[PDB]
RNA sequence: GUAGAAACUGCGAACGGCUCAUUAAAACAGUUAUAGUCUACUUGACAUUUAUAAGGAUAACUACGGAAAAGCUGUAGCUAAUACUUGCAUUAUCCUUGGAUAAGUAUUUGUUAGAAGGAAUUAUAACAAAGAAGUAACACGUAGUGUGUAUCAAUCGAGUUUCUGACCUAUCAGCUUUUGAUGUUAGGGUAUUGGCCUAACAUGGCUAUGACGGGUAACGGGGAAUUAGAGUUCGAUUCCGGAGAGGGAGCCUGAGAAAUAGCUACCACAUCUAAGGAAGGCAGCAGGCGCGUAAAUUACCCAAUUCUAAAGAAGAGAGGUAGUGACAAGAAAUA
């Protein structure tokens, strides 16, 4: 009924309501995973593929990839599976699922888009959005300007928008893994510790030795 | 579950604490650590109780947030922390020291040692361990490791112990006219030398105990601790000496006035 | 107007920053002198500039009237009464005036927010 | 620099509180053993076969949704860590030289030597094979700490275990052993001993000094009532030990559970509904029905006693305070 298709590339997503047998039979009796034609859908359509990801039934209940059946099951779910999340540590719970056919008693498709075709169908193929978070790790920001070991990386990172009194003042997020003094600090304690260490055990061995007589 | 307990009821609790048997359903159930349970008290008691200077358990913490108390030289700021037998202990903001030791009666007291005395201590050795490379090691009634102990230690006697620096300054042998301290039933403070051992060998040794009143107790080789040569004690004791009177005479001399 | 103030048990404690001490109070005839009388006489005895360093409870009128006992309290400056003094006690002395009274009501906001998740809670 | 709704991570929820149904050498009490074992937090000792710093992925969050309903959740797009991973750089002995090398913590196998305990196939040492897991790619600014880490020891505990000790009944005299009953041999399994289990073998084991059965309106002690001295009768109920969470069985996580305000089924009972489905366990504190001769407030507070935590500061029907109350106990008007 309702379908939901989203572009990965271009992270935008528009929905539509069908409510026809014969737009929709080339979906029917196609697991999930696998593509499919979108040409039946609509005019604006033609040359797009879509491919099927989810969607749940009548009553609610969300689709998962195992099983093979067309109607609902009911399994015991753990911590590392998807329809499911514990209370406690080690829970296990008892719940019914939906199979993994696509039947005439879905009510949603959550299917997203793999190929264009010949027109732009508006809102869906022409635009584009950003990340919305830049890394923190130190490294990935070297990976993502393409720097060197000469490039001090304090300078590469992008604070938002404040507009208090100056007209740019780009507040910026604390970055990861950063190689500050202090962390050198650590290396000489470490070291100057063992070998503090190593001189008392050579002293009281040969005091215990000299000890003996 | 039935796990580890963690609770104490206030009539269950060792009875040389001295609690009131009113106010409270619950006893401050110390921490584990140095001592057993039943051979030492928690600081809340000690800094409470004893010395009156909290008059509340919070007034105990406030205490000791602020870094001042020092067991053995080392501050702590547990409020179950077990407190033990020989065990100095140091309050910097009031410049005084204290030693615990039982009293003629079975219960823990602060002997208010001077600082000279404030930089040693006495541990008793449990037994000696062999470890890789033929290292030997001691193990003490202050559940405490000593490596590289002298060969001529043996495994009831006591050493002297420094506490600035963890080495050992000399040793005391366990033999007939060595001077002691009992630590169990019957006879909790006295003070005697040595008469006999006696070496039952499937079970218990006997060892028996001459006062310096020529009175005559005996116990168990297991409460013994050995605190000086045949001449002299190696630290201060409390006023009475570990001389223990009878009722009749004891009586009397309270009515002294 | 004519009543006798005798400390017992006087203790100085460093740790905390205050002196301690026990109380009795002597007026023959009479009923009960008030706190603020007992506060004066004891500041005039140690010569406390002021009087808002003192802290008095426990007070009891021995049957048959004519003397009563309590507890005292004398501390360094009042920053010290306000660090390590519970809150009632220094509610009562007036040092501070906090009377908010979110109540044990509170349960039930503790529990029906259990139950909303992530976002929304 | 300071504060900081969400969320990931860590620790705890196995303690506390309640009740007495089961249970008659069982549980429990005094007295022993572990040379037959496991042990988080806390305490003391203390380590071995790119380096100016490595990896990818996921919450919270944004947009598009489904269902009458539930502490339900689908798809797509990002991003952290003491989450999850990978991995660098030094010394001790043989005889003022030099090479050899140790190149391996626990644990398993084979061959030997040997300070303590009443007793060793004990610590420990050598030779020949295997080999986990680790020794800081972390945080604070107080020369110090915090978090984490291999072995040993201590501490808080537990599992098994020796000897002795119970009410009435013989109209209960012979029980147990084909399907483990009593022993021997070899293994399996467990944290370890053991018919605890499996195969082969033998015919044993208990009993009128009461076995095997029946009954209890029987949880066991510390204790209570009454008695000159002996005795007789009680102990559901302040502390200690045991057992259970409507009745049975099974299981996950974890140092610790056969846990039930944890999960999975069956029997009984019972809730909401759009009839497709989803949720349940007061012998915890109050309170209600029923039962009966027979028993209290749907109150206030964390101030005291203590416990848990990222441990002054938060929380606690544990606990305390008051209300009802001729159970029981003490003093004491009506001159
Ligand atoms: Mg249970
Ligand atoms: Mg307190
Ligand atoms: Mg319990
Ligand atoms: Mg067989
Ligand atoms: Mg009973
Ligand atoms: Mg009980
Ligand atoms: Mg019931
Ligand atoms: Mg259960
Ligand atoms: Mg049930
Ligand atoms: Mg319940
Ligand atoms: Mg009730
Ligand atoms: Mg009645
Ligand atoms: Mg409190
Ligand atoms: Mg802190």
């Amino acid at each position: 009924m309702k379908l939901n298709i989203s572009n990965p590339l271009n992270n935008v997503q528009k929905s539509i309501e069908i409510d026809d047998e014969k737009k929709l039979l080339p979906f029917m009796e196609k697991r999930i995973g696998n593509a499919v034609p979108g040409d039946s859908i609509g005019e604006e359509f033609t040359g797009y593929v879509f491919r099927i990801t989810g969607g749940n039934d009548k009553q609610g209940f969300p689709m998962i990839q195992g099983v093979l059946t067309n109607n609902r099951v009911r399994l015991l779910f753990k911590k590392g599976m998807k329809c499911y999340r514990p209370r406690k540590k080690g829970e296990r719970k008892r719940k019914s699922v939906r199979g993994c056919i696509v039947g005439q008693d879905l009510s949603a498709l959550n299917l997203t888009l793999v190929k264009k075709g010949v027109n732009e169908i508006p809102g869906l193929t022409d635009k584009a959005v950003g990340k919305k978070l830049g890394p923190k790790r130190a490294s990935k920001i070297r990976k993502l300007f393409n720097l060197d070991k000469s490039d001090d990386v304090r300078k590469y990172v992008i604070g938002r928008a404040i507009t208090k009194n100056g007209k740019t003042k780009f507040i910026k997020p604390k970055i990861q893994r950063l190689v500050t003094e202090k962390r050198l600090l650590r290396k000489r304690n470490l070291l100057q510790a063992k070998e503090k260490r190593r001189l008392e055990k050579k002293q009281q061995l040969k005091e215990y030795k000299q000890l003996l007589n | 579950g039935k796990g580890i307990k963690k609770h104490l009821k206030r009539v269950n609790a060792p009875s040389h604490w001295m609690l009131n048997k009113m106010g409270g359903q619950y006893a401050p159930k110390t921490s584990s650590g140095p001592h057993k349970l039943l051979e030492s008290i928690p600081l809340v008691i000690l800094l409470r109780n004893r010395l009156k200077y909290a008059l509340t358990f919070d007034e105990v913490k406030m205490i000791l947030i602020q870094k001042i108390v020092k067991v053995d030289n080392k501050v702590r700021t547990d409020c179950t922390f077990p407190v033990g037998l020989m065990d100095v202990i140091h309050i910097t903001k009031s410049n005084e020291y204290f030693r615990l030791l039982y009293d003629i009666k079975g219960r823990f007291v602060p002997h208010r040692i001077t600082n000279e005395e404030s930089k040693y201590k006495l541990c008793k050795v449990k037994k000696i361990l062999l470890r890789k490379g033929r290292l030997s090691i001691a193990v003490t009634h202050d559940g405490r490791s000593i490596p590289y102990i002298h060969p001529d230690v043996k495994v009831n006697d006591t050493v002297r112990l420094d506490l600035e620096t963890g080495k050992v300054l000399e040793h005391l042998k366990f033999q007939v006219g060595s001077l002691v301290m009992v630590t169990a039933g019957h006879s909790v403070g006295r003070v005697g030398v040595i008469s006999s051992i006696d070496k039952n060998m499937g079970t218990y040794d006997i060892i028996h105990v001459k006062d310096s009143r020529n009175k005559v107790f005996a116990t168990r080789l297991s409460n013994v601790f050995v605190i000086g040569d045949n001449t002299k004690p190696y630290i201060s004791l409390p006023r009475e000496k570990g001389i223990k009177l009878d009722i009749i005479e004891e009586r009397r001399n309270r009515l002294k006035a | 107007d004519q009543f006798t103030i005798r400390v017992k048990k006087y203790m100085s404690n460093p740790l905390l920053r205050r002196k301690q001490f026990a109380l009795e109070i002597l007026h023959p005839n009479k009923g009960s002198v008030a706190k603020k009388e007992v506060k004066e006489r004891l500041a005039k005895m140690y010569k406390l500039n002021n009087v808002n360093t003192i802290v008095l409870f426990g007070f009891k009128t021995l049957f048959g009237g004519g003397r009563t006992k309590g507890f005292g309290l004398i501390y360094k400056n009042v920053d010290a009464v306000k660090k390590f003094e519970k809150k009632y006690r220094l509610v009562r002395e007036g040092l501070i005036d906090k009377e908010t009274k979110a109540g044990r009501r509170a349960s039930k906001e503790l529990k029906n927010r259990r139950k909303k998740v992530r976002g929304t809670e």
